[PDB]
RNA sequence: CGCGACCUCAGAUCAGACGUGGCGACCCGCUGAAUUUAAGCAUAUUAGUCAGCGGAGGAAAAGAAACUAACCAGGAUUCCCUCAGUAACGGCGAGUGAACAGGGAAGAGCCCAGCGCCGAAUCCCCGCCCCGCGGCGGGGCGCGGGAAAUGUGGCGUACGGA
RNA sequence: UAGCGGCCCCCGGCGCGCCGGGCCCGGGUCUUCCCGGAGUCGGGUUGCUUGGGAAUGCAGCCCAAAGCGGGUGGUAAACUC
């Protein structure tokens, strides 16, 4: 099946041919606007692996992200305080740029509902992404029981709570000795549980 | 391109610096080793085609 | 730009006169329209009351599987698909 | 300013719709019917 | 400011602890809400066993505890395969399952098999449709006697075998424990070097001799 | 040139739909201080805390192993007791500080893509007719209209399977 | 107020008898075939954070893989089971 061929091809990203195609895309998108709807998927494989289904009610939004770190938002240097917290320029934001992209699209298209994302290309200044969105009221989705879990009102704005593939990684959850701080629901609830006194009746 | 260049080193018989070069880019010894043996075998295929 | 040969190859295209003959052939072995489908199944219902011929085969995944199966003698392709990665290897 | 919060909240005003929603919930949001006349 | 004598100690009352205190005046009511939900469940699923499905015998890990026995997750796939039960049906009559478990020891696998056999014997199975009893079903007396089993079904009791008063041979008198111990620890420790010095001495002897 | 397929992109008070704010005790994701302690202070501590911003539910989040172990082995998650003020971190000063095994509450497991078989066997909407209609559905009929080979449905998913 | 005390309305709850549709699936045996998710793992490097100390986790830049393969086995490394 061709898709398996497609897969190892897109893994051959260093090859001269793939390099050429991505190079042309990156030029093309740089000249287009920073956020717009693609009519069909750029990567059919990535979409099928992730969940995309050639049916009504699926949309794909291309978005351009500016690259680099996070300098502290402050007037001059003048971070008033101690020389420990003087640090400011070479600081790095905890979440990726990929989740940032997802966040911006989801907030713009509020009615829609964010499934997942994949990479397409990059310059120095910019990365590029393809965000898969869904309409939760078209009957194609409502009646199909595999998908009607998204229609439920809990999953509003998933990207904002970090339940997307990117959001799960920032939470630091995992099994084993490498992921002890999250035991419990999250990093926050761990701290709560360890730093509470249980004053009993009987003591 | 790096694989091509490491091949040209295997042609000029500098197997240690070629290994060094791969280890420098890719990192570990095992991955570099298995990649090197593959590149030697394809050069063997060139030896076969020149033979027959 | 300096275009690599594996893409340049699509510029070599089939001539007008031979292509018309190809379409002349497929016109004989066209797949059935929807309305004829209801009427053939209706006649088949009559068959129920009382072998498919060869046809074209569509879809890349179909084509390639039955290429591995070495059944197809002739493979036609379109030159102007928007992401080329689909067909390149074929 | 928690005191500023309490100066301006839901309990304060009418809540002319919201107080009666509590009442409708009390009877499971019954609708369109009536009882039988005498 | 320490006067003459005490335990030097580091108490952790620097964080804002008086905020996050969990008081336990709930307790008695919580006990009741559990008790009520348990009685209502047993009232719902009336004749099925209250505790749930039977769970298998398992050896404990860690040198400390490996004498004990517990309940596990569920019966293994080999125990089922060998007793001759489709796993999904086994699922349906209230038998605990977990597939992930391996089975290295023969005594465990085999004893778990025995345990299922007694269960499979005792089980009083009802028809799907009452009108037509089937082959794999229970008799009318059995349906009459069916009733809830209170408590954990087939309780795990750790038995100990009694050894009668033996006569001691003088050989048994002779055997030397302590020496055998310190000796065996030493051979295990030094095992690798005996081979290293042996390879070096044989390799040097062969090059020097030949 | 003119006409016709597609592709890409606009405008419509187009026909039908949805978002937009509030509350914010409890929850989730970010950003993120100093008073103060050390008899001083600058690393540490205070603290991933107050304050700022966004998003939710009657609960949320979590979750069915890229696991623990290294014993004759255990077997999703969540919560309680104990392991423990321990192993470890630290101007080795001040102080900080877990987990696994064990006994308990509750106890339920599953699904795609792919790889492959099947005349696309799939779907949505209009129109017409019958029933029912205060959680807008069941059925029958249209050379009625589109979606879909850049892959729709059935079987089936690592416990192997056809 | 007590009482397995009474009466009257609405809503639900388990049962029974019948209509109009859909679903036509299994248990074993032997023979032949089939089987996996990349800018992701991993490495160097910087800064924060964590009890994690030749770097526990997270992120940014740069490099950039494999298929009897890969990760883990709490002191870096090579060989090895
Ligand atoms: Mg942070
Ligand atoms: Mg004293
Ligand atoms: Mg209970
Ligand atoms: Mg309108
Ligand atoms: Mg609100
Ligand atoms: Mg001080
Ligand atoms: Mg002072
Ligand atoms: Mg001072
Ligand atoms: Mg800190
Ligand atoms: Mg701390
Ligand atoms: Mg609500
Ligand atoms: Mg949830
Ligand atoms: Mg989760
Ligand atoms: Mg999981
Ligand atoms: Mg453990
Ligand atoms: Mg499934
Ligand atoms: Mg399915
Ligand atoms: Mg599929
Ligand atoms: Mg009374
Ligand atoms: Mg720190
Ligand atoms: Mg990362
Ligand atoms: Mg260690």
């Amino acid at each position: 099946g061709a898709y398996k061929y497609i897969q190892e091809l897109w893994r051959k990203k260093q090859s001269d041919v793939m390099r050429f195609l991505l190079r042309v895309r990156c030029w093309q998108y740089r000249q287009l606007s920073a956020l717009h709807r693609a009519p069909r998927p750029t990567r059919p494989d990535k979409a099928r692996r992730l969940g995309y289904k050639a049916k009504q009610g699926y949309v794909i939004y291309r978005i351009r992200v500016r690259r680099g770190g996070r300098k502290r938002p402050v007037p001059k240097g003048a971070t008033y305080g101690k020389p420990v917290h003087h640090g400011v320029n070479q600081l790095k934001f905890a979440r990726s740029l990929q989740s940032v992209a997802e966040e911006r699209a989801g907030r713009h298209c509020g009615a829609l509902r964010v499934l997942n994302s994949y990479w397409v290309g990059e310059d120095s200044t910019y990365k590029f992404f393809e965000v898969i969105l869904i309409d939760p009221f078209h009957k194609a989705i409502r009646r199909n029981p595999d998908t009607q879990w998204i229609t439920k009102p809990v999953h509003k704005h998933r990207e904002m709570r970090g339940l997307t593939s990117a959001g799960r990684k920032s939470r630091g959850l995992g099994k084993g000795h490498k992921f002890h701080h999250t035991i419990g629901g999250s990093r926050r609830a761990a701290w709560r549980r360890r730093n509470t006194l249980q004053l009993h009746r009987y003591r | 391109p790096y694989e091509r260049r490491a091949m040209e080193l295997l042609k000029v018989s500098k197997d240690k610096r070629a290994l060094k070069f791969i280890k420098k880019r890719v990192g570990t010894h095992i991955r570099a080793k298995r990649k090197r043996e593959e590149l030697s075998s394809v050069l063997a295929a060139m030896r076969k085609a020149a033979a027959k | 730009l300096k275009v690599p040969p594996a893409i340049n190859q699509f510029t070599q295209v089939l001539d007008r006169q031979t292509a018309t003959q190809l379409l002349k052939l497929a016109h004989k072995y066209r797949p059935e329209t929807k309305q004829e489908k209801k009427q053939r199944l209706l006649a088949r219902a009559e068959k129920k009351a009382a072998k498919r011929p060869p046809v074209l085969r569509a879809g890349v995944n179909t084509v390639t599987t039955l290429v591995e199966n070495k059944k197809a003698q002739l493979v036609v392709i379109a030159h102007d698909v928007d992401p080329i990665e689909l067909v390149v290897f074929l | 300013s928690a005191k500023a919060k309490r100066r301006n909240t839901t309990g304060t005003g009418r809540m002319r719709h919201l107080k009666i929603v509590y009442r409708r919930f009390r009877h499971g949001f019954r609708e369109g019917t009536t009882p039988k006349p005498k | 400011a320490p006067s003459r004598n005490g335990m030097i100690l580091k108490p952790h009352f620097h964080k804002d602890w008086q905020r996050r205190v969990a008081t336990w005046f709930n307790q008695p009511a919580r006990k009741i809400r559990r008790r009520k939900a348990r009685q209502a469940r047993a009232r719902r699923i009336a004749p099925r066993p209250a505790a749930g499905p039977i769970r298998p015998i398992v050896r404990c890990p860690t040198v400390r505890y490996h004498t004990k026995v517990r309940a596990g997750r569920g019966f293994s796939l080999e125990e089922l395969r060998v007793a001759g039960i489709h796993k999904k049906v086994a699922r349906t009559i209230g038998i605990s399952v977990d597939p992930r478990r391996r089975n290295k020891s023969t005594e465990s696998l085999q004893a778990n098999v025995q345990r299922l056999k007694e269960y499979r014997s005792k089980l009083v199975l009802f028809p799907r449709k009452p009108s037509a009893p089937k082959k794999g079903d229970s008799s009318a007396e059995e349906l009459k006697l069916a009733t809830q089993l209170t408590g954990p079904v087939m309780p795990i009791r750790n038995v100990f075998k009694k050894e009668k008063a033996r006569v001691i041979t003088e050989e048994e008198k002779n055997f030397k424990a302590f020496a055998s111990l310190r000796m065996a620890r030493a051979n295990a420790r030094l095992f690798g070097i005996r081979a290293k010095r042996a390879k070096e001495a044989a390799e040097q002897d062969v090059e020097k001799k030949k």
